[PDB]
């Protein structure tokens, strides 16, 4: 556990509304031209979720906005970025050796998922920088101390993510939606070209992309930050870690009913709650 | 059932042995509506 | 806008699935009526 | 007139299924009662017309 | 013959003339097929069954199975089976369905508690240690282990939680060792209102067979909801299409014909449904095709007779079949109802209502007699 | 009951204990059916 000394910034927690996104497939089952009406943990309609940002400024000042949140039902996060600062997540109760947690970091050619009893730093992050001045790598010695009683690990999705470019804005809408059934954890995403600035308005089905059959408990969860020692922003001379500017929502779910519109066609079109 | 309230029931027993009697209340109950709507229609087509 | 026409088969379900097929399909069926709507025209 | 409609129990109940074929007699003859209805509402659909 | 099922329909041995509704036809299936994953490595059971130690309850042991072939026979093996008894599934049936995720736990109980371990149990051990959810649809399989857990001067390894301020919901570990508090006085260590919640069982071999020790193995597999990858040893044949056949897909059963899809399975789903909730297109576990399940033809048969004492000839009319499939059938001995009327190309007749079987169809036209349907009736002439 | 496919209940269960669910889904199954027959019937008094 090796931190560089920064002058930390409180975190801003901007508040903005959620608008019609955060709808996924609840099951498995292949539906088509059907409006099936379901009650699941979905995301209400028009509800309000809390806007960080993590930029480094000029001054020598980086904001580094990693606080603690809440879990419980569910969370959806939806993340936007260029240099991909945000690598991955944290999940656990007293964020200790004591009791197992869970870990997600992107490796940037896999990702990676470890649940063991990680001893974490007081503000653990993934240390990522040049070597020989020629290549870019990152290292996981930043985050855990010591990994014991490991009970899952997992390391697959070889793929880049954002690979299109930057056309709109980094064409980086990444969502996804985590749920804490008590023995599961399930992941879903979707990746959306850029409408717009930020956070557009439309309608995008979350199709599930990866099933975790943990059945460990989670209160908390935590967001991870990218730390590049210097050499991202052309004319600048100070020799120290930059993190690029960095933008997430975070939702808290709900038990509501829903009534999804499968198309004739297999996506999922439209979406109705039944309580706005 | 043991009893016509739900809440004696719902109290005084575990839930999984007290579904039985819940199911048999629900049972009497929905008898007793869709009676009481059956009559309810027949009296409408002879008011009409 | 509304049988049975001739539902026997369902068409290998090229598009999804109907109603009616999905009722048939379970010991729902609907008898065509004794007079075909050319008749009633003929007796108007 | 209106539509006429002829339902079979055992396909509806018990469809396929030789068991439940079985258990569906116990309960006497709770479905030449329900044929003989629609029947007779079918009939008297034609009649109608 | 039709005349004779008519004459049951009516609990009569006269028939009047009219068309009668006496049974319902149904294609029946040819072969039956079972399509199962290429696993072929077995579920190590007896490494959980060959734990030379097992966990307390209060932090029983748990371990996942999957992505192999499991073969129950191997619990009749195990010599004692105290109490081997299945929620929600046969244990004579466990051989042949197949279930997604199933998770194995174990642990040591009291001799007595065996009992306290079923859905909505009342006792300490049943809200306190280890609770089982309403809706188990597992198995187990409970025997003591007197010879294996028991020593003269005491087994202190073993612990149950006792104090605590709530009960546990299913499925739940607690392995924390706080000491317990009773009322509102801080505690601070062992003392009035403050116990430590952990006690042990103690067990001697001396003891009764219902203070025994008892090693229990809980197997709770999830039921089918579609990724399913932990399967009975049945062998799978080929595939066949365009036939009506009995299919057991990954553990479905029914009865339809198979076809190719043209709806697109996303790669995450396994199975459609229907609007009214029914399967109708299932993907193929070994060569990853989607294919629609349709059922088997049906429908009413309508005897038509002019009256037994006119006559003893008869017409059946298929309700809602094109004649194409009827003779099909017949010719390939499938339909439910054996008494197939003879047809000899001029007695087939295809009629909005289904197929008339039995009954030549004129070109003249006189006031009908027999209603069939859709402007076409039957009569008896010369 | 268990599940609302009988194949499933068969295919799960030894038959002296598929008797249970399935007598309750002839039960459940038999009063929708007798429903049906009566607002049927009443809808075609209108009718006529
Ligand atoms: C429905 O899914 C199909 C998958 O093929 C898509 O259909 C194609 O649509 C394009 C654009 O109109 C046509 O040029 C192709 O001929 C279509 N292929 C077919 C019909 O096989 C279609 O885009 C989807 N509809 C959506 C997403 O709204
Ligand atoms: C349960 O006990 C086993 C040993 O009996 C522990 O170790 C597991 O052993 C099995 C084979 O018996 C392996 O397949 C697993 O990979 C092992 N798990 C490991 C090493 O983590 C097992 O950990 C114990 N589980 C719990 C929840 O206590
Ligand atoms: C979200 O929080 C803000 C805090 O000021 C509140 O004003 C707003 O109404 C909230 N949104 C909803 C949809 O309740
Ligand atoms: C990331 O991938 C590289 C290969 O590209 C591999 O050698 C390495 O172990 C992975 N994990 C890291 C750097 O944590
Ligand atoms: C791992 O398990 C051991 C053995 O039960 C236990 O003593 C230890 O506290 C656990 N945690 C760590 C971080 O080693
Ligand atoms: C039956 O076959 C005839 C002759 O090709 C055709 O006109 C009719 O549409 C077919 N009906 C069905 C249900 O297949
Ligand atoms: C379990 O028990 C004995 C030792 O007690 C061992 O030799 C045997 O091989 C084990 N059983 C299996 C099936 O491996
Ligand atoms: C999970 O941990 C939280 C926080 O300590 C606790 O309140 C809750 O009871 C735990 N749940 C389970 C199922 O263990
Ligand atoms: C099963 O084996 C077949 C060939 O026998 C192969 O085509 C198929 O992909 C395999 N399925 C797997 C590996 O899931």
């Amino acid at each position: 556990c090796v931190m560089p000394l920064f002058n930390l910034i409180t975190t801003t927690q901007s508040y903005t509304n959620s608008f019609t996104r955060g709808v996924y497939y609840p099951d498995k089952v292949f539906r088509s031209s059907v409006l099936h009406l379901t009650q699941d943990l979905f995301l209400p309609f028009f509800s309000n979720v809390t806007w960080f940002h993590a930029i480094s400024g000029t001054n020598g000042t980086k904001r580094f906005d990693n606080p603690v949140l809440p879990f419980n039902d569910g969370v959806y996060f939806a993340s936007t970025e260029k240099s991909n600062i945000i690598r991955g997540w944290i999940f656990g109760t007293t964020l200790d050796s004591k009791t197992q947690s869970l870990l997600i970091v992107n490796n940037a050619t896999n990702v990676f998922i470890k649940v063991c009893e990680f001893q974490f730093c007081n503000d653990p992050f993934l240390d990522v920088y040049h070597k020989n001045n020629k290549s870019w790598m990152e290292s996981e010695s930043g985050v855990y101390s010591s990994a014991n009683n490991c009970t899952f690990e997992y390391v697959s999705q070889p793929f880049l993510m954002d690979l299109e470019g930057k056309q709109g804005n980094f064409k980086n809408l990444r969502e996804f939606v985590f749920k804490n059934i008590d023995g599961y954890f399930k992941i879903y995403s979707k990746h959306t070209p850029i409408i717009g600035r930020d956070f557009p308005q439309g309608f995008s089905a979350l199709e599930p992309l990866v099933d975790l059959p943990i059945g460990i408990n989670i209160t908390r969860f935590q967001t991870l930050l990218a730390l590049n020692r210097s050499y991202l922003t052309p004319g600048d001379s100070s020799s120290g870690w930059t993190a690029g500017a960095a933008d997430y929502y975070v939702g808290y779910l709900q038990p509501r009913t829903f009534l999804l519109k499968y198309n004739e066609n297999g996506t999922i079109t439209d979406a109705v709650d039944c309580a706005l | 059932a043991i009893s016509s309230v739900l809440n004696d029931i719902l109290s005084r027993l575990d839930p999984p042995e007290a579904e039985v009697q819940i199911d048999r209340l629900i049972t009497g109950r929905l008898q007793s509506l869709q009676t009481y709507v059956t009559q309810q229609l027949i009296r409408a087509a002879e008011i009409r | 806008t509304l049988f049975i026409k001739q539902y026997g088969d369902c068409l290998g379900d090229i598009a999804a699935r109907d109603l009616i097929c999905a009722q048939k399909f379970n010991g729902l069926t609907v008898l065509p009526p004794l007079l075909t709507d050319e008749m009633i025209a003929q007796y108007t | 007139s209106m539509t006429k409609t002829s339902v079979d129990c055992t396909m509806y109940i018990c469809g396929d299924s030789t068991e439940c074929s079985n258990l569906l007699l116990q309960y006497g003859s709770f479905c030449t009662q329900l044929k003989r209805a629609l029947t007779g509402i079918a009939v008297e659909q034609d009649k109608n017309t | 013959d039709p005349l004779s099922e008519t004459k049951c329909t009516l609990k009569s041995f006269t028939v009047e003339k009219g068309i009668y509704q006496t049974s319902n036809f149904r294609v029946q299936p040819t072969e039956s097929i079972v399509r199962f994953p290429n696993v072929t490595n077995l579920c190590p059971f007896h490494e959980v069954f060959n734990a030379t130690t097992f966990a307390s309850v209060y932090a029983w042991n748990r371990t996942r199975i999957s992505n192999c072939v499991a073969d129950y026979s191997v619990l009749y093996n195990f010599a004692p089976f105290f109490a081997f008894k299945c929620y929600g599934v046969s244990p004579t049936k466990l051989n042949d369905l197949c279930f997604t995720n199933v998770y194995a736990d174990s642990f040591v109980i009291k001799g007595n508690e065996v009992s306290q371990i079923a859905p909505g149990q009342t006792g300490n051990i049943a809200d306190y240690n280890y609770k089982l959810p309403d809706d188990f649809t597992g198995c187990v399989i409970a025997w003591n282990s007197n010879k294996l857990d028991s020593k003269h001067s005491g087994n202190y390894d073993y612990w149950y939680r006792s104090l605590r301020k709530s009960k546990l919901k299913p499925f739940e570990r607690d392995i924390s060792t706080e000491i317990y508090q009773a009322g509102n006085k801080p505690c601070k260590g062992k003392g009035p209102n403050c116990y430590f919640p952990l006690q042990s069982y103690g067990f001697r071999p001396t003891y009764g067979v219902g203070h025994q020790p008892y090693r229990v193995v809980v197997l709770s597999f999830e039921l089918l909801h579609a990724p399913a990858t932990v399967c009975g040893p049945k062998k799978s044949t080929n595939l066949v299409k365009n036939k009506c056949v009995n299919f057991n897909f990954n553990g479905l059963t029914g009865t339809g014909v198979l076809t190719k899809s043209n709806k697109k399975f996303l790669p995450f789903q396994q199975f459609g449904r229907d609007i009214v909730d029914t399967t109708d297109a299932v993907r193929d576990p070994q060569t990853l095709e989607i294919l629609d399940i349709t059922p088997c033809s049906f429908g009413g048969v309508s005897v038509i007779t002019p009256g037994t004492n006119t006559s003893n000839q008869v017409a059946v009319l298929y309700q809602g079949v094109n004649c194409t499939e009827v003779s099909v059938a017949i010719h390939a001995d499938q339909l439910t109802p054996t008494w197939r009327v003879y047809s000899t190309g001029s007695n087939v007749f295809q009629t909005r209502a289904g197929c008339l079987i039995g009954a030549e169809y004129v070109n003249n036209s006189y006031e009908c007699d027999i209603p069939i349907g859709a402007g076409i009736c039957a009569s008896y002439q010369t």
